[PDB]
């Protein structure tokens, strides 16, 4: 109910632009389809799916539940990340465990060094859903039987051959990424069972192209050297005169964005992607979001980089961002009632969901840092038509 | 009050030992040679040193190293005689032991066993060779060198379930604590160790002439200095092993006799793993492969098994399952006791007791008269094992250097052995469970 006020709330009924012909994605020139392919035929220019759409709450529900058909390792490399095809001809990227729920990343670890959890995945979803930014393809956990539904049901001798029985008499498997992908990394489960993320599989680039963009702010990805923003106070300055920044619905764009990074710590946001047919007039997809919920006793300053050196943001998340903070519509049991439901529960370990309020605030105090130093109509921009 | 000494002062810890020894043939190090080797080693360090330092503008403040005599290593080395590798309540050990703890350190390299790895990071390889590890080798200011092997887990922590032999951890704890039962045991066979917090900075990378492994130290982001092994992280198989943000604590192991002076054998165990995610060797199967053993050269002369024996009993009190080979010294000969280098993998299990490595006891039946005695009375409470061990180990600057569950372990351990020998004693009798050799 908690939630189910925050949608009842008037900052989250404000619809999206008349959408035409150019504004969608795939025009329909329909209820039999399945849950995953009412989520593509949805995907406008503003938004990835509907507030009240009944297929995302059902997709979420496949995920979880369907059966598993095809297993196949992903191509290239970097970490281990498995697509899987169910038997409604969906397919969904999976990301496994690796790490624990009361654990955090050491200190020592840079951000290039960090694990992929399926917890930041599963909670970016409910998270980049109550901000009503709707960017993340849907993702739900699973309890995923690794000999079944993984190791009897793949073709991919890669993976397969890596599917070794341990001391312990639990069964383990590693595959063949880049990174974190061999025997001392082996994820195994008891006996035979682990959880991860099934994140449901946006449409397929053969009929639809997708353009990815360099954030202005990616680390230098590399230990005792500098990304230049981090030496120029005001490197905002440029970034508001290169070609496509310059726009205002665009450096708002990154602006949700880091503030939705911030609330996780996910600092691995180094590329974004578009959707082309809509070109430099869209959202932003919020996509490999794992990096995030890795540290609870720490909050990463330096991903608000980009909002203290612009400092602006949209007016429509300023008000959503202040409601969240009061306890009536507190983020911490907003998170916790969302996350309730999916199989994997609870997605998150508690300190996460109390930090995520103290993330706020932050992010909060830091707008008003910026509206005494660069005035209130020249850092909210306006949305109310 | 003190069990520890009680141990010591036993009859059995000062009866003399047979055979006695003649000397001159009965020490490996012949002493006029070996002080003009370590003297030439001494001379070329100086003249190697001062022109690394004249390359990299120092001032050669302070004289130049002298080779004394009266060093710790010289007199460990000179006193390997053919009845282990120390004496029985040696003072110079004890000396050895504070030396590597206090004497600061001159140099600091990568170790042969790497460098002759030439490349080599096969991220394949499952097990990679036993040179793509963290350790260095430290050089300290009497000359004598020491394996350090730093820390690399927790005291309460365990090689996790799933996790096979060939990549379990490497604790400099276990280090230590296989020396303390080395003594206890008075096995004498495994070299010195002593735990040493090591400021990484000071006495490692601002003293080390290796291009490469100034390369390997980093700043963490919560400023830590940090080094790793350059194959395992590149393969990221392992992390870091970051200072706080300098002190880090490891185990310094005393180094044998050069090579020149003293040629060593490494002989494949006979109770080798697979080492692969599956398959098991002869002896994993059959009960009877001893009765093999007993009639392969050099195995029939029926002392050297012995000494595999008392190897397996150490390693069972330990749970060192990667003991694939041995080494010995060639002066002594077949006979010759064996030495148990690296111990680095024990003390990681102490709720689990891997009764495989009790193989060749088990299916040999057969334990030294010697040992036997030993393994009995560290059994009885007045000089109980974990208690001897308990007291042993806190002279150590590293305490607790093991935990409440692995000392309590050792006793456990202590039966399942005792048990083993009493209990293959009623299939054959004390003839050939029992060799009083002297
Ligand atoms: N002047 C130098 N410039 C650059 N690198 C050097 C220099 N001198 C030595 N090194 C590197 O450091 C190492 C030198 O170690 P050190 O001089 O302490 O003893 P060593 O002679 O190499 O070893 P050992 O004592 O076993 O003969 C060499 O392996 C080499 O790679
Ligand atoms: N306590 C110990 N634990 C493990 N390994 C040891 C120990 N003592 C010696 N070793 C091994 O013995 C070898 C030492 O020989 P090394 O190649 O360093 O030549 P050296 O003995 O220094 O002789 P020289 O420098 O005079 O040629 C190393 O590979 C080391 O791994």
């Amino acid at each position: 109910s908690l939630l189910a006020r925050l949608f009842e709330h008037p900052l989250y009924r404000v619809a999206v632009p008349p959408l035409t012909e150019e504004d969608v994605l795939f025009n329909v020139n329909v209820d039999s389809y399945p849950n995953w392919l009412k989520f593509h035929i949805g995907i406008n220019r503003y938004e990835l799916y509907s507030r009240h759409n009944p297929a995302i709450e059902a997709l979420l529900h496949d995920l979880s539940s369907q059966r598993i058909t095809s297993v196949a390792m992903k191509s290239g490399g970097t970490q281990l990340k498995l697509i899987m095809t169910f038997q409604n001809y969906g397919q969904a990227l999976f990301k496994p465990m690796k790490q624990t729920r009361e654990q955090e990343t050491p200190p020592d670890f840079f951000y290039f060094s960090d694990y992929e959890r399926h917890n930041a995945e599963i909670a970016a979803f409910h998270l980049d859903r109550i901000l009503d930014f709707r960017r993340v393809p849907p993702v739900a956990g699973r309890m995923v039987n690794m000999t079944k539904e993984i190791r009897d049901v793949t073709r991919d001798k890669k993976l397969w051959r890596t599917f070794f029985i341990s001391p312990a008499n639990n069964i383990c498997f590693y595959g063949e990424c880049s990174y974190y992908c061999s025997t001392e990394h082996a994820l195994c489960g008891k006996p035979d069972q682990i959880e991860g993320s099934l994140a449901a599989f946006l449409p397929d680039l053969s009929l639809a192209k997708r353009k990815t963009w360099r954030n202005p702010w990616r680390r230098s990805y590399h230990k005792r050297k500098k990304a230049e923003w981090e030496v120029d106070p005001d490197y905002c300055e440029e970034v508001k005169q290169t070609p496509p920044y310059d726009s205002s619905h665009r450096i708002l764009d990154v602006m949700d964005m880091t503030i939705f990074d911030f609330l996780m710590g996910n600092m691995d946001r180094h590329h974004y992607e578009t959707f082309e047919k809509f070109g430099n007039e869209t959202f932003i997809i919020h996509l490999d979001n794992g990096r995030g919920f890795g540290k609870y006793s720490h909050d990463e300053l330096s991903i608000l980089v980009p909002l203290q050196q612009c400092c602006r943001i949209r007016k429509s998340t300023y008000l959503r961002l202040q409601l969240l903070a009061k306890e009536e519509y507190k983020l911490s049991l907003l998170m916790a009632e969302s996350l309730r439901g999916d199989q994997v529960a609870p997605v998150l370990y508690q300190p996460h969901l109390e930090a995520l309020d103290r993330r706020l605030r932050v992010v909060l105090k830091a707008v008003r840092d910026c509206v005494e130093r660069n005035g209130l109509h020249s850092v909210v921009d306006d949305d109310l038509d | 009050s003190s069990k520890l000494q009680a141990l010591f002062a036993h009859p059995l810890y000062n009866v003399p030992e047979e055979p006695p020894l003649l000397g001159a043939e009965d020490s490996l190090l012949a002493s006029q040679e070996a002080l003009r080797y370590y003297r030439r080693k001494v001379a070329r360090w100086n003249r190697r040193h001062k022109m690394y330092r004249e390359q990299m503008n120092l001032t050669s403040l302070d004289p130049p190293l002298q080779l004394r005599l009266e060093a710790s290593w010289v007199q460990f080395h000179l006193g390997i005689n053919r009845h282990g590798l120390y004496s029985r309540s040696s003072p110079v050990v004890s000396k050895l032991l504070q030396d590597m703890r206090h004497f600061p350190t001159i140099s600091a390299d990568y170790s042969q066993d790497e460098k002759a790895l030439l490349g080599a990071c096969d991220c394949t390889q499952i097990v990679k060779p036993s040179g793509v590890h963290l350790k260095l080798v430290l050089r300290f200011s009497d000359f004598g060198k020491a394996m350090f092997k730093p820390m690399r887990q927790q005291r309460d922590e365990e090689t996790p379930v799933d996790f096979f032999y060939f990549i379990d951890f490497q604790r400099h704890n276990a280090e230590i604590a296989a020396f303390h039962l080395d003594r206890i045991l008075d096995f004498r066979r495994v070299p010195p160790t002593v735990g040493r917090i090591v400021n990484v900075t000071k006495e490692i990378l601002e003293v080390t002439k290796n291009e490469i492994l100034q390369s390997v130290f980093f700043v963490s982001p919560a400023s830590n200095v940090c080094f790793f092994a350059k194959c395992p992280y590149m393969c990221k198989t392992e992390y870091a092993v970051c200072g706080k943000p300098h002190l880090l604590e490891g185990s310094l192991s005393a180094f044998l006799p050069s090579l020149n002076l003293a040629p060593r054998l490494s002989v494949p165990n006979p109770w080798i793993r697979s080492y692969t995610l599956a398959g098991k060797e002869e002896w994993e199967v059959n009960p009877l492969y001893c009765d093999t053993v007993k009639q392969i050269y050099p195995y029939n002369n029926s002392q050297r098994l012995l000494n595999v024996i008392d190897m397996a009993i150490f390693d069972f009190l330990i749970g060192n399952m990667d003991r694939h080979h041995y080494e010995m010294f060639t002066k002594f000969g077949d006979d010759g006791f064996l030495i148990h280098l690296d111990n680095a993998r024990g003390f990681g299990r102490h709720s689990h007791d891997e009764i495989s490595i009790l193989s060749p006891l088990s299916q040999c039946c057969m334990i030294k008269k010697k040992t036997l005695l030993h393994l009995q009375l560290l059994a009885q409470a007045d000089y109980r094992l974990s208690d001897v061990m308990r007291e042993s180990l806190l002279e150590d600057q590293l305490s607790p250097v093991l935990t409440e569950p692995h000392l309590l372990a050792l006793d456990r351990r202590l039966q399942t052995i005792l048990r083993t020998v009493e209990g293959c004693i009623v299939a054959h009798g004390q003839q050939s469970v029992i060799v009083d050799g002297p």
